[PDB]
């Protein structure tokens, strides 16, 4: 889950 | 000296949990503190996490709610927390921030110190070597209190540590003073607060102590700097004054729970049981102010209480906190079942220190022998409690009866307590002697035989 | 027996070294000689500067290739002084072909302030308005890439296949 | 030019206009000198982490640059002190200030400007000679139990100048002088070296010693070699740091640095008390142990990011002296604080995770760190024979092998010491899992045995193989009880349960026990086997007889002899001489003998 | 065939971990290879693994350590990466990169050869069908390859796995050309089992047909990406051009892929489990299917990796991945090293395309598959009252239960435990099982038919 999550908030950029 | 005035800003460019980014500051510090008003009449406080540009972050030590983008304010002191400090906050009672709650007058400060403290440098630090007496025969008996040491104590939801530690600081002596008790409570029942409060009252001790309190009622992140406030009152009594101080903290769990929130805020590295990954550090830096100091007669004495959820000991909290400190002393349920008064299983409860307190010139010789044999015979006879949940009475042997009679006889007399009583070192010594005399000469492997051939008769 | 299977394992080991020795020998040997014939192609080369028609016209071509290559609206021309004029009209001589051929207009400068060390036997460099996109044409580069390029071939042409390439593809 | 603090967070720092940086060089950022390393570039803006404490740190704070990279100051003047994470001498600093803590900023020499030390050049120097790096060209009697060599620092040569007479010299004097191609240049008794640059070495070579460590369990049963590698994974409480200690205190080494990185400084005040005191006899002369060793300490509560510094520093001072000519082991406390370091330092820079939150490349760093391992001839024309050990320590969470800290380190080193946490709940102090421990040196040691103790070969085979059978039994045995096995069994099960209690157990605080020698140690294995043997022989003979020997039997018969026996462990290495503890061994091996005639 | 002058750029716009990002290269191509200049005279080469725009990323294969953005230059060649090639490779060994480690001279390439191989039509390959002599009880007989074949060697730390590797390369051979030629390619390991290869390779004087490469554990990590793709090329060129049949030992597979992670890892990819990129079953099965005889051409390509096993976990990714690629397995188990045996191989999980390759008409004897399936059989009837044995005591045993005990105990005595140097031929390993058999009466012969079992039981 961490690992998704901060793909996912990166993903923004 | 700071003599320029304090700059105010407006600029609330977002707010996002219990922090709050600013735009447009003008040299932001790393950890300036900074207070701020709510639309409505209130006031609160913070400290800055991070600066980057001409933004800033900070977080709010009692949680954000109602702040508008548009009308607070903010007020940049241009310094790192600095808490005062005074030789008369003895016998006076805080809450959170040291705000007075006996109704008296503000803290009038002989200095001021920085909260975050500064690391001591081994080569100047004095290795502790004095024996604390205790009056409780499972802890003076089998591990050892030292002034200067950490140890903190295992409990669990429920059991009765509380008087513990009331024991403990109540008729703590020398082997053969003050003891200024310092006590911060983060996040407990009313009850527990009470209950300590008339302990000491009861004590007649009472200008000896300096109370910090935090029921659970209070906002959550407070408890992050509750403890450390309470250290550094005790360091400044303890280096500045060379007073032997006595420390007690009552739930480090607590502690654990703010810090694992603030972080989870930040969306920060995870490690074990959803923790911060550098737990291990903020309770290294915690547990350390501890020790005595070249040059000084001060002491510093650190007896924590940290709460494990349940039996399990592999939780991080309690791993980290055996990893950092020197020993641990254990507390179980199933004593407590049993109606034991201190229901101290000795079996988990290693302590490290009792090298250099033990022996020659301080007690006796033979103390750390008798341990040592205590300690074996004791396991032997849970082992073979094992062996007879399994196989039957009549499969046993007499040295299983030898050794069913020792544990039988060692918790009735050797464990088993008064509340108010008071035992000398020498007779928890007597008492280990006529334990041991229960096993033949022969079956005492671990004395040496100069010892037993002036002490088994 | 164990003496006698240390005296086996002794020689064994002894032969095998001196096998190894002789690979190292014997192809230090065609290595050695092939960087002497680089050498010797160095030395064809440096009589090749001399002689000026043809000299001028690989210095045209060269002056061309760094043109199609950098393709940037600004560039600077480096060479050794002794050729200074004969790059500078080279470049002259250049420019309209480039403009003719990319339909792009760009300012062609000679740095006049740094000339390229004397142990360049010849050709150019090129640099942009910036000087931080290269390119090296110099004679030794070229000398450089093909050797390279040409190795296995070259090698093909002195000692021929070994016995075993039965096939090529 | 000079670069301006664009943002701080944690121990990370951004820093803008830094156009001609590059990684891994030192800089200096805050008003205050806080020395940190660069781990990350941008453009014109770059990352740093930094090795004190941060706090009051503005944005747009000068930050100066330097190319040179992290370093180490080698030379005399090391033993005997201490220093931080950098090398940073700590009771130089304490004198300096006058105070109880460490400055935010303290900055002072690495060693001293103002010792004098005498000094002896060679007997070969000539003026006109080649040396080429590697060679000793003086000497000096640093302390008296270890005498300090100068040797030129490696990528170096040139003839020889000038050579300073023999007399007392103070740092920084020049002392020889080299001429090469025209150019002159000197050399002083200290010289610098980067950290995370492996010292070149002209050949490594096999381990053909065995290294002790004068405990009963970890020689006789998990030997390891000089110049090779372990790792001592285990719960808390487990007395990891005690076997640092012991080993720190009774090895075969010339010299050993202790690197404790992450612990408790109450262990380091420990290592300061008891050291001095203690006296060790070589060359005939008896001398304090502080003389040969060097220490490097980082409490807990200091800055994160000092700790890999002090790691790499270690290892850095252990190559230098294995240049030198020596033998030397390590006690590298805790690694994986290091990893909970490099933890921390990735998760401020956002990059990815790997297993268990760690960084990929942690993995890469220690196999690294423990590949500068092993024995090595080393670069010179005099030639010497070094070595280098390293014994890590791991402290996985949780007391199981599951995190990726252990796993990597199993796959690294040759020696494992498994801890148990049960055993040390027990009081069986040196609690050494046995069962799971196991070691890769058992071959290239024979050799020794066969040369000086060839009847231990076969004797520590069937104590193996004793225990294996032991707790093949123990399960049956726990499942359903006695009264179900044959005599041999029990007796097997009873002689392994009196090693257990005996042999294994090793209590290291008595006077009497601090140390063992090997000797001891197989006199005492020698003595449990022919009992053992003697006895299931003698059982066994009987099997078919009209009176079959039980084990109650044997017990009356020789209670007392299984006493002694048991007593067989109280012989002080000192206070009593080896011929007679030899004899009591002897003496009691015949009244075995006797004993067992009788019946 | 020639190329346009070499281009240099300066424009290094970042430096994160072993990858360096440029931008305002012309016309940039992926997978391209370029070299790297220091403030210092050290060189360095790397090369493309993502393009877009004018920018660029370049992997570096040394490492990063000391880049600069103001001295730091880069080169760009042509073409995708092409490296030596000759029969001089053999009698040479050489580092990660493919340099010469030995004092001897960068080889002289006869000719030049895309790392990445190139595909080969399924129609265009040959079953290989010549079972390979190995002298192993555990592996001819119970799990019998082929010269073509392709089999990895499960281990976990700590074991003797390179003793296997070194005495399955020593008894190569053929049932009844000479040998084998060896491509032998080190990733990531400690001097000791590099040293201890080549005193073995030295032993038998073999060196005369041995090309090798080392990587050990103190170079860059980026380098193993690059290390066993060279020696499958060059054991790709020995095998299908010059006719000789070769055996390609790599080791270490997973410093493979904790390598190919940091990559990953660094240019915050896609993850899965446990981290891992997805695309790795790609690479692996590129790194692992260049093997089996080809129509019209001699010569063959037999492949033995070994992986080390993270813990004892067989359900981890790469051993699981593996194990979905290549045709076979053999296991090593800690059990049976604790339990002192030198060959300590778990037969019950190994298993082999040994299905058709030994049938026994023409090949060694006809009976193999019988007693090779009987002795699985057996086998696990008897760890399964091995395994109850631990339940009840011995007395509760019937005869049979207590026949299958000692079968198996005789049977890892004898069998399995094989002493180091020992060729068994496989007449010899047939005969011990038939022996073996013999314990037993005839009526518990369950799986052998009758002609088989009438024709050598009695």
């Amino acid at each position: 889950f961490y690992r998704l999550k901060k793909i996912q908030e990166k993903k923004k950029i | 000296y700071l003599s320029q005035p304090r700059l105010t800003y407006k600029t609330v460019s977002g707010v996002n949990g219990p922090l709050v980014i600013l735009d447009h500051v003008k040299f932001p510090r790393y950890a300036e503190i900074v207070h701020l008003t709510l639309p409505d009449g209130t006031k609160r406080s913070g400290q800055v996490l991070e600066v980057s540009g001409s933004k800033a972050v900070v977080q709010v030590f009692e949680g954000t709610s109602g702040i508008d983008a548009k009308k607070t304010s903010c007020e940049f002191t241009g310094d790192i927390l600095r808490t005062p400090v005074s030789e008369d906050m003895l016998g006076r009672v805080f809450n959170g921030s040291g705000k007075p709650i006996d109704r008296g007058p503000v803290v009038l400060a002989e200095d001021f110190l920085d909260i975050m403290g500064q690391p001591i440098n081994p080569q100047c630090r004095i290795y502790p070597e004095e024996m604390i007496q205790t009056g409780i025969s499972a802890i003076d008996g089998m591990n050892s209190i030292a002034r200067g040491q950490k140890i903190p104590i295992f409990s669990a939801a429920g059991l009765p540590h509380n008087e513990i530690a009331a024991q403990i600081c109540r008729q703590a002596g020398l082997v053969k003073e003050n003891f200024a008790i310092v006590f911060a409570a983060m996040g407990v029942n009313m009850e527990t607060a009470r209950f300590f409060k008339s302990d000491f009252e009861e004590n007649g001790s009472m200008d000896n102590v300096c109370l910090f309190l935090n029921l659970a009622n209070d906002p959550t992140i407070e408890r992050i700097i509750t403890p450390r406030l309470a250290l550094t009152t005790a360091e400044f009594l303890a280096y500045q004054c060379e007073k032997h101080v006595l420390v007690i903290l009552t739930d480090m769990s607590s502690y654990a729970e703010a810090l694992r929130e603030v972080s989870a805020a930040r969306e920060e590295v995870p490690g074990r049981r959803g923790f911060p990954g550098y737990m291990y550090t903020d309770l290294a830096t915690i547990y350390e102010r501890a020790g005595r100091v070249e040059g000084r007669n001060g002491s510093i004495t650190q007896i924590p209480i940290l709460t494990m959820p349940n039996d399990d000991i592999t939780h991080p909290i309690p791993d980290l906190t055996g990893y950092i400190t020197e020993g641990q002393i254990y507390v179980d349920r199933q004593l407590h079942n049993r109606q034991i008064y201190p229901p101290i299983n000795v079996l988990p409860s290693l302590s490290r220190l009792m090298k250099s307190a033990i022996g020659e010139g301080m007690t006796r010789k033979d103390h750390a022998d008798v341990s040592n044999q205590l300690y074996a015979c004791y396991a032997i006879g849970k082992d073979v409690q094992a062996m007879k949940a399994v196989v039957g009475e009549e499969a046993l042997t007499s040295d299983d009866l030898l050794y069913l009679e020792f544990l039988q006889k060692f918790e009735k007399n050797f464990i088993t307590q008064g509340p108010y009583e008071n035992r000398t070192v020498y007779e928890t010594l007597d008492i280990g002697w006529q334990l041991l005399r229960i096993f033949p000469k022969e079956m005492l492997k671990r004395i040496p035989q100069s010892t037993l051939s002036e002490f088994y008769p | 027996e164990k003496k006698e299977k240390q005296i086996e394992q002794q020689k064994k080991i002894q032969m095998s070294n001196l096998m190894n020795q002789a690979r190292l020998k014997v192809l230090r040997a065609r290595d050695d000689l092939i960087t002497d014939l680089l050498n010797e192609a160095k030395q064809r080369l440096s009589k090749v500067v001399k002689d000026t028609t043809r000299y001028q016209v690989l210095l045209d071509g060269l002056v061309l290739q760094g043109l199609y290559q950098l393709l940037e609206p600004r560039m600077i021309v480096r060479c050794r002084k002794q050729d200074f004029p004969l790059v500078k009209a080279a470049v002259q001589k250049a420019i309209p072909m480039y403009k003719i051929a990319t339909k792009k207009d760009v300012d062609v400068q000679i740095d006049q302030e740094a000339y390229l060390p004397e142990e360049i036997a010849g050709g150019v460099e090129i640099y942009n308005g910036d000087r931080k996109i290269k390119v090296s044409n110099t004679l030794e580069s070229r000398l450089d890439l093909i050797a390279q390029q040409m190795m296995p071939e070259v090698r093909g042409a002195l000692f021929g296949a070994n016995a075993n390439r039965k096939f090529l593809d | 030019t000079f670069g301006y603090v664009h943002g701080v967070s944690g121990p990370v720092v951004t820093a803008c206009d830094m156009a001609g940086a590059a990684m891994y060089e030192l800089v200096r950022v805050g008003h205050s000198e806080l020395v940190g390393e660069i781990i990350r570039l941008e453009g014109d803006m770059a990352t740093i982490q930094v090795y004190e404490e941060t706090s009051g740190v503005s944005v747009g704070d000068p930050v100066l640059r330097t190319g040179k990279p992290l370093s180490v100051e080698l030379g005399p003047g090391i033993m005997g002190a201490i220093f931080d994470g950098i090398q940073r001498p700590l009771s130089d600093i304490s004198s300096q200030t006058q105070s109880i803590y460490i400055p935010r900023g303290v900055n002072v020499s690495a060693l001293s400007r103002d010792i004098k030390w005498e000094f002896i050049p060679s007997k070969n120097l000539r003026v006109g000679s080649h040396i080429t790096g590697g060679d000793i060209y003086g000497i000096v009697n640093e302390n008296s139990l270890i005498k300090h060599k100068i040797m030129l620092p490696p990528r170096n040569r040139g003839s020889v100048t000038y050579i300073a007479p023999p007399g007392n010299y103070d740092a920084s004097d020049v002392v020889l002088e080299l001429e090469f191609e025209g150019v002159k240049e000197k050399f002083s008794m200290v010289q610098v070296w980067p950290v995370r640059q492996v010292r070149p070495v002209t050949e490594k070579l096999p381990a053909n010693h065995p290294l002790l460590t004068g405990q009963r369990v970890l020689d006789a049963l998990f030997p390891c070699v000089q110049g090779g590698t372990t790792a001592i994974p285990g719960a808390f409480g487990c007395g990891k740091t005690v076997i640092s200690q012991s080993l720190s205190k009774y090895s075969n080494s010339d010299v050993i640095i202790y690197v404790g990185c992450g612990e408790r400084g109450n262990e380091m005040s420990e290592v300061l008390r008891d050291f001095p005191e203690l006296t060790m006899e070589v060359d005939g002369k008896v001398e304090s142990i502080m003389k040969r060793t060097a220490l490097v300490a980082n409490t807990s509560n200091m800055p994160v990011a000092a700790r890999e510094a002090s790691i790499y520093t270690g290892i850095t001072l252990s190559e230098y002296f294995r240049d030198m000519g020596y033998h030397v082991s390590m006690m590298a406390d805790s690694t994986s604080r290091w990893a909970e370091a490099l933890r921390e330092i990735s998760g401020r820079l956002a990059e990815m995770p790997a297993d268990s939150g760690y960084p990929a490349y942690l993995g890469a760093r220690l196999a690294s760190f423990y590949e500068r391992a092993g024995r090595v001839k080393c670069l010179g024309n005099p030639e010497r024979e070094g070595s280098v050990s390293i014994v890590g320590a791991v402290s996985p969470p949780g007391g199981d092998f599951s995190d990726p800290v252990t796993s990597a380190t199993l796959g690294i080193v040759q020696v494992f010491w498994g801890l148990d946490k049960k055993l040390a709940q027990r009081k069986h102090f040196p609690s050494v899992n046995w069962l799971i421990s196991y070691s890769k040196y058992m071959r290239a040691l024979d050799e020794y045995y066969d040369k000086h103790f060839t009847e231990f070969v076969p004797l520590r085979t069937k104590a193996k193989e004793i225990l294996q059978e032991e707790e093949d039994l123990a399960e049956i045995v726990q499942l359903v009880g006695k009264a179900s096995l044959a005599e041999t069994d029990k007796i097997t099960l009873e002689v392994a349960k009196l090693i257990k209690d005996d042999f294994l157990q090793q209590n290291g605080y008595t006077p009497y026990d601090r140390f063992c020698p090997f000797y001891k140690t197989v006199g005492m294995l020698s003595n449990m086997i022919s009992f053992y043997d003697m006895a299931r022989r003698a059982v066994e003979t009987t099997a078919q007889s009209d009176n079959k020997i039980t084990w109650s039997i044997i017990r009356e018969h020789m209670g007392e002899i299984l006493y002694k026996l048991s007593s067989m462990k109280f012989k002080d290495p000192v206070k009593d001489g080896e011929a007679k503890i030899k004899a009591d061994y002897a003496q009691l091996l015949e009244d075995m003998q006797n004993a067992f005639r009788s019946l």
